């Protein structure tokens, strides 16, 4: 509670020296890109006046069409956390970053008369252009010295069987431009994948229903956990995970591949959905791919590509290119060949760069022990994670905001990282930590950069070019060139083994935190997870026949026990999962994280073997757990009959003999309550369900730029979870193997709004322009608005909603108390909402206002693309359109002309201003029934 | 300190964009920084007590700490740039600065003082040009002039001006 | 919501007892009509 | 529902007003077999004031209801009867139903 | 009264900083970073023949010289330049006349033959004595105005 | 009694201190017990003026015992429910908002919402059964101020009855003034409790869009403010020896009035 009689003298600090670019109230994007998996996004992201705001999608990026993934979203937060190092550490106590380099030159030295014996790297994954050249300055000046790359998830198996199934190391780009007949075998390729944003709008480009489509993409699933692709999936099939590695050795049969000799007997189902895909990729030879994803061994991916060139696709759909990623020989594989050579104490100077292995190990490397078996064992992270608990020394991490960097993306586009903003913390990234180890410690990662560019770019000047790549980001003229392949047949020649039988226990990542180098992001911590609405909470999930088996509900805590681990991890019975199987999420408990993920329970890491690092069949369950909180945002999973009022679903068997199949034909609606006219701007919005996969990248891109708060686990378990846009799984029919569909449900700014008639001193109001005006200042927190809300949106400030995972909301020592470092990742154009104030989704008022004020201004309109709201440029998709509707020539005008279109709940006339399409699934004829 | 009297740097014919730049702009009229202050003051009155705040703020990197004195909540949002391109000239809301050694509040950002012109822009509205002329007092006909360039302007309807998302976005 | 609903009591009993102790916990002058009233009646019978 | 409540608040309207016209017609030919207390017609006078207020109360918190939030099954009552010539007949249920004879 | 959020934890466009040593909440832009709208690599967004800082200068204005863009430059000028310079040119500004290393006139050889670049260049990063101006400009458009009314000052000595 | 206030204060200082999200109200419920209390507490208050007031209107002489017993436990019902609408608000300390002044930033109160007429009703239901419970008082003050023998005792009842006296005329000015103020309670809480229903009916809710919640809220008021009215008189009968005043008929026509409602 604050109170004066006048508020404190503000001060108004200008520059020191005006930068002839900062015009002080305005963006000013910047071009950047983040290594996701080593590969590039592309970013654009909003720099206000040297500090980043927003990450926006850069639209020429390859990686990133305009729009961004669910972790890239919310990594504003991850640089602007006050859990991030701040200083090195020499052996936990925290020192100087001159005093790492006194320390680091003198292994050099001492690694110099050995010739580099001990200096072995485990970097992650890394594509970077410019790290690569100094990996092969640091291999040369040190000719002994090894390094070892380890991702937790990255491509292990696809780049082992892609040169399992060539020969020599591919790197396969898959194009859905041109792909009617998807069968991804555990694809998970709408993901937070390097090529996930791509892979989504390709894939929705396909089943954009109009007023006059007849063909549409099928994409069959295959895929033991329901994953964001299966939302997309027309056929998805709960598959046991093992029978995967023997379901596409049947549809490598049917399809005409020599040497498969398939095995293990599939299934009646499993069966029937095998043959119709086969059937389905012998017709339209040219436009089809196979995917296959991460979890299967690398004889799947040898036979990946067994049946998309045996189809035809190669050339067309599937280009192997030259491997983008330095070596692909590492991972799994890489991290126990260092973890043996820092047993018997061969390796000196280990400079782990972001790997994190400590946590991120399989549990049958010893990687924890191994540490500290060494001398000098380094660390350059922005979080001090588990190994900075273990090293010597911690390097700050220098967060790719803060960075002078680059990436490549997927087929080779290199992407200059620009760093936003100068280090908030002493940065030294990776490349000015190589610059230590290489012997350059005074040369920063700005001026090796171009002194690799440089010798990079033949053509013309450099300035012309440097700032060209700049400007653009994407630099375009290193794309990965394609590459002749063979297919030596032969790979599948030996035999599948005896299938085993008993639980299995499916190793995933998790959709919102990766592999748990964001654990600490409070942002895609609270978001829910897709299927399990669940935020801050890692769990066991079962499909409601393999735990009715087990007696199991939807709160137990299980004592998930593999060869020989145990790990006791709640449950979440899941509808759409398979028989007989579990699944895990990588990355939850970190017992250094932070303050954030500081003790999220359910660490699945600590469950892997290295040898089945992705899924085992030798599981027992044995419940040891009574009641868990469990915080999921939803409530009732279930379409409670009340389908015309939510997503509204059919298929094309029955859309192309009947357009309006599903909009209900109802008269004019008698409405008492007079009526008003919006001749200016009408805002609108139309969202297209079809293509709703559920990637949550809407949920962080409204609280990057709406300044929405994160809650704890103990107050969305409450149902107090800050989110003014949520998408709503409803798992129709069969709870076996049910269909589930996607309403993302935002504030449908309803013309004859219920919520506004409602509140006592008038906060929310209408528009002129037509969009319900929540006005969080004259909001008394009566809360009522909430209550003759149809739909529910409207989310309120019960308590001081503000830094809450970093002050728990329940006291009010602190709730005036703000953070100095999480006050710049705030939009400064949007409210910091106090406590007791409702909010909801305002179309994003600060992008109308910005815009329509600019218009205004410049004594012209608005364009129909120049208001696109932060839920809009994020989805990969593009499932939701904003914009005008009184401009005749707008994507949204017409776009609620479609057949598919209809409001929710226009049984009570609202109005509502947003209109979603409904979801069209393209159901196959004999497959069906 | 020196407190940098307005009424002293306007009269040596400083046009009110000099300072300010972010004006007609940007949503905020900015502050000048050190440098505009030493763009003049590295040579015209240094080593004096009254001028060595900006030297103290160009030698250390430090940005001066001016006192802002219209201050706005913060959950307003107000946009320049927009009354200064729809001929609301700089006085009516800051009042004459020319004759201001120090800055003061002359309207109280009442919210009934914004909906003020905002129900009623043709009290106030002037024209595009004199924006920037402080010495401009409304002629005796505000109205029936103001109300010409409303038109002129295009300046939007009491109803669309005055409904909660101008402000308070 | 029970410390203060169950509180509440306390804010009426608070008050209903102060109201019993300080001010008539019945009307006198309503009773002294009906008492008047009565009699009325019994004159005629 | 209120709707078969808002006829029992005018069925108390008709057999009060009709209590005191038939008390009337009796009283006027000097037909009743009791002269009428001036005080005792003042109660029939109370009941069939109080029973406007209470018809008036019924209507317009049905009218309220439903105008209020305007969910297009309740309306169509309301609705219908406020359009194409009924809202004549409304406008006098506001004011020469109740504000008529409750001023009176 | 009761300042709710009448201080919000955002950083406005202007105000103090308790994290950063110098107070500013307005960082300085990392040295050589290019944003998107701002490229300034051609002979157009700075007055040099191929943008290389090491040029030749440009003798023609790049821009297209509309009449309604003069009017903009008389009245860019009259505002940064004239408090100084002069608003005539002849560096008789009330400011100009107090300034040690007086500023140079118009009208004089030695500023005639003096090419549209350094017009540019002076008024993009300032002289010995001028500071830098361009972050006061800070457009294209009226960065060349400014000097095409400059080069119609001296189309009248 | 007083310990339960020293609850009531501190989960009020509790809940003005941390916020109003120390009450379990989910975002779908985000009305819980803060309305279900206050729409209690002003339903007991209902019955306490039917008893005092509407009963006035029928002349009834079973309301003169219990009437008093009645009109101070609507007020003191109406203390305890004319707080919830001042703090179930997230800030409670902006709740002059829902009234109508002239506030220097021209927004006023909506009046389309049932929050706008409940401060509406409770203010005045508050300020009336206020007024008439006061009014019905002054004579019986006075006849605590003639009987009381002791100085400062008698005088704060002779100034509470202003100057009563008794009176001939002022007894006729009493009379009116006491039948229309019965006149107006009448309607008032047939409206309060009516009002306090339109917080619901106006919603377009399943279950609140009810349109028979007013004649429905009123009878539940009358409903369950009689139980509080046995619930406090069978004490008052047996503990104070008031079993000459208030007989067993009243109870045997309040049970009636009960079941009426
Ligand atoms: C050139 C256009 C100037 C700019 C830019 C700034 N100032 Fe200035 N200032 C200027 C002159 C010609 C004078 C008077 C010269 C003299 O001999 O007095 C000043 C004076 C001041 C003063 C002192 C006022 C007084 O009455 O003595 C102050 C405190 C001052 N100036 C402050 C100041 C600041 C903060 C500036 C940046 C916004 C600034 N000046 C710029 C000329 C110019
Ligand atoms: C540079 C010499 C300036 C010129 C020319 C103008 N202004 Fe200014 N202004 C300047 C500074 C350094 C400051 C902050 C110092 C202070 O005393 O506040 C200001 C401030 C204002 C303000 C108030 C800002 C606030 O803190 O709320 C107003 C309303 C203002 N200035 C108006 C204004 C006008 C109308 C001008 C043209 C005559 C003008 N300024 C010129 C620097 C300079
Ligand atoms: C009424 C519509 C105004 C007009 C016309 C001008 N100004 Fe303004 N000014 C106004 C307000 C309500 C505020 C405070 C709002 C806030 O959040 O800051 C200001 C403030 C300024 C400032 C300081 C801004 C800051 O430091 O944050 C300056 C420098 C300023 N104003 C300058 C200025 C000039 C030069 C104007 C004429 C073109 C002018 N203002 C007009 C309200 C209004
Ligand atoms: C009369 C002198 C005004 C005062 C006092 C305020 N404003 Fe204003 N404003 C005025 C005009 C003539 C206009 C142009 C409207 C148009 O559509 O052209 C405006 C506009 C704004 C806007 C933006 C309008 C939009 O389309 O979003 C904003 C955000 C705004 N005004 C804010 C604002 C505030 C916060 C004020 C009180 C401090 C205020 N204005 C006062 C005229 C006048
Ligand atoms: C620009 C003309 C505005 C419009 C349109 C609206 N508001 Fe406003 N509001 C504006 C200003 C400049 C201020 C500051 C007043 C002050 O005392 O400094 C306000 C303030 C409010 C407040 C007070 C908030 C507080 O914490 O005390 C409220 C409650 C408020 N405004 C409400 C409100 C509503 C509901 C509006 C749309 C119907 C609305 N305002 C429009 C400027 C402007
Ligand atoms: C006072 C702060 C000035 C302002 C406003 C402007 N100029 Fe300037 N200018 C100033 C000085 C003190 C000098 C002398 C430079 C030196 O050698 O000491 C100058 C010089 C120039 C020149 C000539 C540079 C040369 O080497 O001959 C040019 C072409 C020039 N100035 C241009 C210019 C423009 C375009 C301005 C408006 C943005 C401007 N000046 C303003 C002082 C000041
Ligand atoms: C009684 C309800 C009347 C509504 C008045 C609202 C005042 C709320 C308030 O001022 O709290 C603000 C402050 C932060 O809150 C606080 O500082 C704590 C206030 C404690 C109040 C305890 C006493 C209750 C009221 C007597
Ligand atoms: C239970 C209550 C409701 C009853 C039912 C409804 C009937 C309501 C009848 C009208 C009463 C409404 C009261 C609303 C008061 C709002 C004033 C306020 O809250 O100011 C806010 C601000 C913190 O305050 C300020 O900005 C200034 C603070 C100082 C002045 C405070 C004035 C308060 C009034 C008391 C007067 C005391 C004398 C003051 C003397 C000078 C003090 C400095
Ligand atoms: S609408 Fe939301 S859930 Fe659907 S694709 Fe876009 S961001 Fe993802
Ligand atoms: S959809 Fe909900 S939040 Fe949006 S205007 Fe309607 S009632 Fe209000
Ligand atoms: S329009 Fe913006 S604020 Fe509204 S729901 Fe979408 S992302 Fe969130
Ligand atoms: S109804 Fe009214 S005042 Fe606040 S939270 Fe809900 S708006």
């Amino acid at each position: 509670c604050q109170f004066a009689l006048k508020q404190p003298q503000e001060k108004i600090v200008p520059y020191v020296r005006q930068p002839e670019e900062i015009i002080h109230g305005r963006p000013l994007f910047f071009a950047t890109a983040v290594t996701f998996a080593g590969f590039g996004v592309g970013l654009l992201v909003e720099s206000h006046e040297g500090r980043p705001t927003k990450i926006e999608g850069n639209p020429d990026h390859p990686a990133s069409l305009g729009s961004t993934d669910l972790i890239t979203q919310a990594m504003i937060l991850t640089m602007y956390d006050p859990d991030r190092s701040q200083a090195p550490t020499n052996a936990g106590q925290e020192t100087t970053w001159d005093a790492f380099v006194a320390a680091a030159t003198a292994a050099m030295q001492a690694q110099t008369a050995k010739q580099g014996a001990g200096l072995r790297v485990l970097s992650g994954s890394l594509t970077s252009p410019t790290l690569i050249a100094q990996k092969q300055q640091l291999l040369t000046q040190f000719p002994q010295a090894k390094w070892y790359e380890y991702e937790p998830v990255g491509r292990d198996n696809a780049n082992a069987g892609a040169r399992l199934a060539f020969g020599a190391d591919v790197h396969t780009i898959y194009r859905l431009d041109t792909a009617k007949v998807i069968v991804g075998f555990d694809a998970d390729f709408t993901a937070p994948s390097p090529t996930g944003v791509r892979m989504a709008r390709q894939l929705a480009d396909g089943r954009r229903i109009r007023k006059g489509t007849k063909e549409v993409n099928r994409l069959y699933l295959a895929e033991s956990t329901p994953s964001i692709t299966g939302l997309l999936a027309d056929h998805r099939l709960p598959v046991r995970s093992s029978q995967i590695e023997h379901l596409v050795r049947a549809l490598a049969t049917l399809v005409g591949v020599p040497n498969v000799a398939a095995g293990a007997p599939l299934s009646d189902t499993e069966k029937k959905w095998v043959e119709a895909a086969a059937k389905d990729l012998q017709a339209n030879r040219g436009a089809c791919v196979v995917l296959v994803g991460e979890s299967q061994p690398p004889v799947v991916h040898a036979l990946g590509h067994a049946i998309n060139a045996q189809l035809g696709n190669v050339g067309s759909t599937v280009v192997y290119t030259e491997p983008v990623e330095d070596d692909p020989s590492g991972g799994i594989a890489a991290l126990s060949a260092l973890t043996q050579e820092m047993n018997a104490g061969t390796v000196e100077v280990l400079l782990m760069i972001e790997s994190n292995p400590v946590y991120n190990a399989p549990a049958d490397i010893p990687f924890a022990e191994a540490l500290a078996k060494v001398p000098l064992s380094m660390h350059v992270g922005l979080y001090r994670d588990e190994t900075a608990q273990q090293s010597v020394w911690h390097i700050n991490g220098a967060h790719f905001l803060e960075a002078w960097g680059d990436v490549r993306a997927f087929d080779g586009t290199t992407t200059i990282v620009q760093p936003l903003i100068a280090p908030l913390y002493n940065g030294k990234s990776a490349i000015e930590v190589l610059n230590v180890l290489l012997g350059k410690p005074q040369e920063t990662g700005y001026q090796t950069l171009t002194a690799y560019w440089q010798t990079q770019d033949a053509s013309g000047n450099f300035r012309v070019f440097w700032n060209t790549a700049l400007h653009d980001g994407v630099i375009t003229a290193t794309q990965a060139r394609s590459r002749q392949v063979t297919l030596q047949q032969g790979f599948a020649d030996a035999a599948p083994p005896a299938p085993t039988q008993g639980l299995e226990i499916v190793f995933r990542p998790d959709p919102s935190l990766w592999d748990g180098a964001f654990a600490n992001n409070a942002w895609l911590q609270e978001t829910p997870k897709p299927y399990t609405k669940l935020t801050w909470d890692n769990v066991a999930l079962m499909s409601v026949r393999t735990a009715n088996a087990l007696g199991l509900k939807n709160g137990d805590v299980v004592r998930l026990t593999y060869q020989g681990r145990s790990v006791d991890a709640p449950v979440w019975v899941q509808p759409g999962h398979a028989d007989d199987s579990v699944t895990v999420h990588f990355g939850f408990g970190r017992t250094a994280a932070g303050r954030v993920g500081n003790n999220v329970g359910f660490n699945a890491y600590r469950l892997r073997t290295s040898a089945t690092p992705w899924f085992g069949v030798g599981l027992e369950v044995a419940k040891v757990g009574e009641n868990y909180k469990l915080a999921s945002t939803q409530g009732h999973f279930l379409m409670e009959g009340r389908k015309k009022d939510l997503v509204r679903y059919g298929t094309l068997a029955e859309y192309v003999e009947d357009e309006k199949f599903l909009q209900v034909e109802k008269e004019e609606p008698i409405s008492l309550i007079g009526e008003y006219e919006y001749n200016g701007y009408k805002w609108g919005m139309s969202i297209d369900l079809n293509v709703c996969n559920s990637c949550n990248a809407c949920v962080v891109a409204c609280q990057s730029e709406n300044n929405i708060p994160v809650v704890g686990k103990d107050e969305v378990w409450l149902g107090r979870e800050m989110h003014w846009i949520r998408i709503d799984q409803y798992y129709v029919g069969d709870e076996h193997t049910p269909n589930v569909y996607n309403m993302v449900m935002l504030c449908q700014q309803c013309e004859h709004a219920p919520c506004e008639i409602v509140c006592p001193v008038a906060a929310t109001v209408h528009d002129a322009e037509g969009l319900n005006n929540m006005v969080y200042n004259r909001c008394v927190g009566t809360k009522y608005c909430s209550n003759n809300c149809p739909y529910k949106v409207r989310r309120f400030n019960f308590l001081q909603y503000q830094d809450v995972p970093y002050r728990s909301p329940i006291d009010a020592s602190t709730e005036n108390d703000s953070i100095p470092v999480l006050k710049m990742m705030r939009n400064p154009d949007v409210t910091v909402r106090a406590r007791g104030v409702m909010e909801k989704c305002t179309f994003c008022v600060q992008r109308i206002n910005e815009a329509r004020i600019q218009a205004r201004t410049e004594n012209r309109r608005i364009a129909d693309g120049e208001i696109m709201t932060a839920c809009q440029q994020v989805c990969p998709t593009q499932a939701i359109v904003f914009g005008d509707l009184n401009d005749p020539q707008a994507r949204v005008v017409d776009l609620k002309e479609q057949p598919l279109k209809y409001t929710s709940l226009d049984k009570l006339n609202t109005k509502p201003r947003v209109s979603y399409l409904a979801k069209i699934k393209n159901l196959n004829p004999d497959l069906a029934e | 300190g020196g407190g940098f009297n307005h009424q002293l740097h306007v009269a040596l014919g400083m046009d009110c964009r000099y300072c300010h730049t972010a004006v007609e702009v940007s949503a905020h009229a900015n502050i000048p920084p050190t440098e505009t202050c030493m763009g003049c003051h590295s040579q015209i009155i240094s080593r004096s007590e009254k001028v060595a705040f900006v030297w103290q703020s160009w030698e250390t990197g430090t940005s001066i700490q001016w006192n802002k004195v219209h201050d706005l909540p913060k959950f307003v949002y107000f946009n320049h740039s927009i009354h200064v391109a729809k001929g609301v000239g700089c006085s009516t809301c800051h009042g004459r600065i020319d004759q201001m050694r120090v800055v003061y509040k002359t309207q109280p950002l009442f919210m009934s003082w914004c909906l003020d012109c905002h129900r009623n822009p043709e009290k106030y509205v002037r024209p595009r040009e004199e924006v920037f002329n402080m010495a401009w007092t409304p002629p005796p006909n505000q109205l029936e002039v103001g109300r010409r360039l409303v038109q002129e302007y295009e300046i939007r309807s009491s109803w669309e001006l005055t409904n909660c998302a101008i402000c308070h976005r | 919501d029970i410390s203060l609903y169950a509180g509440s009591f306390g804010w009426f009993f608070f008050l209903f007892f102060l109201f019993i102790r300080l001010l008539p916990a019945i009307s006198i002058f309503e009773v002294r009509d009906l008492v008047h009233k009565t009699e009325t009646e019994k004159a005629l019978a | 529902s209120m709707y078969p409540v808002t006829y029992i608040a005018s069925m108390l309207i008709l057999t009060f007003g009709g209590g005191i016209i038939a008390l009337a017609v009796l009283k006027s030919r000097n037909l009743l077999p009791f002269g009428i207390p001036v005080d005792r017609l003042h109660d029939l006078g109370k009941f069939l004031f109080a029973f406007v207020a209470v018809w008036a109360y019924v209507n317009f918190s049905e009218y309220l209801i439903i105008w209020s939030g305007n969910v297009p099954e309740l309306t169509p009552w309301h609705g219908h009867r406020s359009a194409g010539g009924w809202e004549i007949l409304g406008i006098v249920m506001i004011f020469g139903h109740f504000l008529l004879p409750f001023m009176l | 009264c009761h300042l709710e959020m009448y201080d919000q934890a955002k950083y406005k466009p202007q105000q103090a900083s308790e994290i950063f040593a110098d107070g500013a909440s307005a960082r300085p832009l990392v040295e050589h970073t290019v944003a998107r709208g701002r490229l300034r690599i051609d002979a157009t967004s700075t007055g040099r023949v191929d943008g290389d800082p090491n040029g030749a200068y440009v003798t023609t204005i790049p821009i297209r010289i509309t009449p309604e863009l003069l009017e903009r430059g008389a009245q860019r000028y009259r505002i940064y330049c004239a408090v100084c310079h002069g608003v005539n040119g002849n560096g008789r500004g009330q400011v100009g006349l107090l300034l040690n290393p007086r500023p140079p006139s118009f009208y004089d050889q030695r500023l005639l033959d003096m090419p549209d670049g350094e017009y540019y260049d002076v008024l993009v990063n300032g002289r010995r004595t001028m500071y830098p101006y361009g972050y006061r400009v800070q457009s294209i458009s009226d960065r060349w105005a400014i000097v095409a009314h400059i080069r119609e000052l001296q189309k009248n000595p | 009694a007083a310990l339960g206030l020293l609850m009531y204060l501190f989960s009020l200082a509790v809940l003005f201190t941390v916020g109003v999200g120390v009450w379990g109200i989910n975002i779908p419920v985000a009305w819980g017990f803060d309305i279900i209390n206050f729409v209690w507490w002003i339903g007991i208050g209902h019955a306490g003026t039917l008893i005092s007031a509407i009963l006035l209107l029928f002349r009834q002489d079973w309301r003169t015992s219990i009437n008093r017993a009645a009109e101070a436990m609507t007020i003191f019902a109406v203390a305890c429910a004319g707080i919830y609408p001042l703090v179930h608000t997230g800030r409670p300390w902006l709740d002059y908002w829902m009234l109508p002044y002239p506030g220097t930033l021209g927004m006023w109160p909506q009046f389309r919402s049932a929050l706008e007429w409940d401060v509406f009703a409770i203010s005045t239901y508050a300020t009336v059964s206020i007024l008439f419970w006061y009014l019905g008082l002054i004579p019986d003050l006075a006849s605590l101020r003639d009987r009381a023998t002791n100085i400062w005792v008698k005088r704060f009842y002779g100034f509470l009855a202003l100057g009563w006296r008794g009176g001939a005329r002022d007894w006729n000015r009493y009379e009116v003034a006491s039948l229309i103020l019965a006149g107006l309670s009448t309607p008032l809480v047939l409206s309060v409790h009516s009002i306090i229903s339109l917080d619901f009916a106006i919603s377009q809710l399943p279950g609140w869009h009810v349109t028979v919640f007013p004649p429905y809220f009123v009878a539940g008021a009358v409903y369950c403010g009689f139980a509080m009215v046995i619930l406090l008189l069978v004490p008052l009968r047996r503990w104070y020896k008031l079993h000459d005043l208030i007989t067993i008929k009243h109870f045997d026509l309040m049970g009636k009035v009960m079941l009426a409602s």
